[PDB]
């Protein structure tokens, strides 16, 4: 039996992912229709980092392969014994809303010119970034796939944890000066084919 | 150190300060904030304080090296029952009001300023004497020939103030008071300078040649004050 | 878990920042103001927030001037700010937020504009005529709520961090934050420095908004 | 080629290592979503009473492949592909009821 997840990730400030025409740090965007594209690999990445960092004593230094059985049932592994099947399977999320941002007469991205003042030149040398404006939002579905039944009340409880700790940090890019931070909504969980029984505790224990 | 002050300017005269939007009806406008109360912008204080220390050569340039530590802020923000209509008056011989007004600052009005600099190369060392010096030079340099020549007895409630205080702090903002308030190069001979400027000056205008060019003070609307504007007192204390 | 830094940001100056020369429309306009690009209304940046914010406390640990680079600043300053080093890099824990206004409804009961033009005149040599030129600021008074996040990751070390906060933004009010301020401009104050936590109540808040509330 | 872009591009992709938070960049050479791949499976009929189940296994199991992913890193995002045109037609000579298989097929 497997299980969809599905909500909306909207950008509070502005994001800025990727990079490598004339113009200095282009965002990485979708290849055919041009639209900025979260990718998920960093989405995933930086779950995984901010779950493995809660679900444990503080911090995290080990290898992504030495986790918690948690997280490591939850994003799979890699060893000579030990490997594990990801329950999670996370997607490449386009840009959604083009219909909202294209109604308020803006480009999906724009660029974002910030100096760097050397101190004993006291001189600018500018710089152009690219980012996609804040108000942006993308939807996503993540797929997991049941195992464990007794396993799936933990598994979706973590899953939780990891959209309300993304909440409080960033998204990819030059986070920690102003770019990045995102929020989850419209958070829901459906079955693929087939109900399962207990969804109604997922849609409430995920829908909070 | 960064050395902040507290300085406060006392309009000897009325004052206008350009804004921009301006317009014998003539009805004129002001620089104001968002909110119509008017105020002085800070680089008004930063050019005055230019006069002051760059009294010298053409080096006034991006390359300068003295005033991009010069932290001249705004000031308070005063409301507009601090404001009477005034005129213009040109004191070279019969003097008679010119058909060019302005709505401008009532004279005597407390303005406050947080004017701060650091001390890499800025004291007030500095400023004393080049205040002192651009005083003096005011007198000795332009003034002192309108004084002796082409002098009417109109003129002599004037304060010529000179025995006050040498160390007064008396700077010039500019605010119509002339096209000699707006100078940089007075150093260091009287008349060769003058006419050194003389033809400069002629060169963009078309006047038959007289001495001197042009002063302009003010008066009061019978009492009568002949207030010359554009200079002011300033007061230096910390905080 | 992490705890925040909710904050309002007020003017008491009007305040420049950022800019562009955009290709569409320039306009009556010289060295707009950065603004945001989807509400329309202006911001402060959180890159501009930083800078301004490092280069005050590397005028306040190391005296007066420093004449370095940023990448090797003090090192409670490396801890905060972050820092790149060769291959020994040296994490962040300070993240700023594109700071955007919020009190919006309150200047439209006054009809007044959100941002200001002002029309700065320029006397040059003894030939003496003025060069009109129009700056765009915003208008002082205008206020702005931040929400800067701190990962803990010391307990032992958040009283230091949080008193340097406090001496930042306390050399920061005696300052302007970009743009032309020198000459007038950019003039800032803090209030309602409010800290609330993302979960729980655990390390301890009350000293934290004591030693923010100051 | 309408859209004036190539048949394949390149994702550049970390690994930050948790000890020293350095980057190392990789690129991984990727197909374009929106590409689209025209399959045909030959499906040899030897008899007539397992056909029914065969088609509903091989409809189920791409159904399967709708929520997963083809190939390569696709829990890190990749790999997501979905089916169209789903159809049953014979090699040679009519099949009598192929209606119910591309019926339960093109569901």
């Amino acid at each position: 039996m497997k299980l969809v997840i599905e909500g909306t990730i909207v950008l509070k400030t502005g994001m800025h992912i990727g990079g490598s025409g004339a113009v200095a740090s282009p965002v990485v965007r979708d290849t055919l229709t041009r639209l900025p594209l979260i990718p998920g690999s960093s989405l995933k990445g930086k779950m995984r980092y901010l779950l493995a960092k809660e679900l444990n004593n503080g911090i995290l230094l080990n290898e992504p392969n030495n986790d918690q059985d948690e997280i490591l049932r939850l994003f799979g592994s890699s060893e000579k014994d030990k490997i594990r099947r990801a329950r999670l399977k996370f997607n490449d999320i386009k840009l959604s809303n083009l219909a909202e941002l294209e109604t308020f007469n803006v480009s999906s991205t724009e660029v974002k010119f910030e100096n760097t003042i050397n101190r004993k030149t006291a001189v600018a040398n500018p710089r152009q970034i690219e980012r996609v404006i804040a108000g942006s939002k993308f939807d996503f579905e993540i797929f997991y796939n049941l195992d464990d039944i007794k396993e799936v009340e933990k598994d979706f409880e973590n899953i939780k944890q990891g959209f309300d700790l993304l909440e409080f940090d960033y998204l990819g890019g030059h986070g920690t000066r102003g770019s990045g931070r995102i929020a989850f909504e419209n958070l829901s969980v459906i079955t693929a084919v087939g109900n399962f029984e207990k969804i109604n505790t997922l849609n409430e224990i995920l829908g909070a | 150190m960064k050395k902040t002050y507290r300085v406060t300017l006392t309009a000897l005269g009325p004052i206008f300060i350009g804004g921009g939007e301006k317009l014998m009806n003539d009805l004129n406008t002001f620089v104001k904030d968002a909110f119509g109360r008017p105020y002085i912008p800070g680089s008004s204080l930063k050019g005055a304080l230019r006069t002051a220390i760059l009294n010298d050569l053409k080096e006034d340039t991006k390359e300068n090296e003295v005033f991009a530590h010069l932290q001249v802020s705004d000031s308070e923000t005063i409301d507009l029952e601090n404001l009477k209509v005034y005129q213009k008056v040109d004191y070279s011989k019969t003097a008679k009001p010119l058909p060019l007004y302005r709505e401008c600052l009532k004279p005597n009005t407390e303005i406050t300023f947080t004017v701060s600099f650091d001390d890499e190369y800025l004291t007030l060392k500095k400023i004393q004497n080049a205040l002192h010096k651009t005083y003096q030079h005011y007198y000795i340099k332009w003034l002192k020939g309108g004084k002796v020549g082409e002098t009417l007895i109109k003129g002599v409630t004037f304060a010529l103030d000179q025995p006050s205080q040498n160390q007064g702090e008396i700077i010039y903002i500019g605010g119509g008071a002339g096209f000699v308030s707006k100078t940089l190069h007075y150093k260091s001979k009287n008349r060769d300078q003058a006419r050194n400027d003389s033809f400069d000056i002629l060169k963009q205008l078309f006047r038959t040649t007289y001495s001197k060019m042009r002063s302009v003070p003010d008066n009061v609307p019978t009492g009568k004050h002949y207030l010359e504007m554009g200079k002011a007192r300033i007061k230096l204390e910390e905080l």
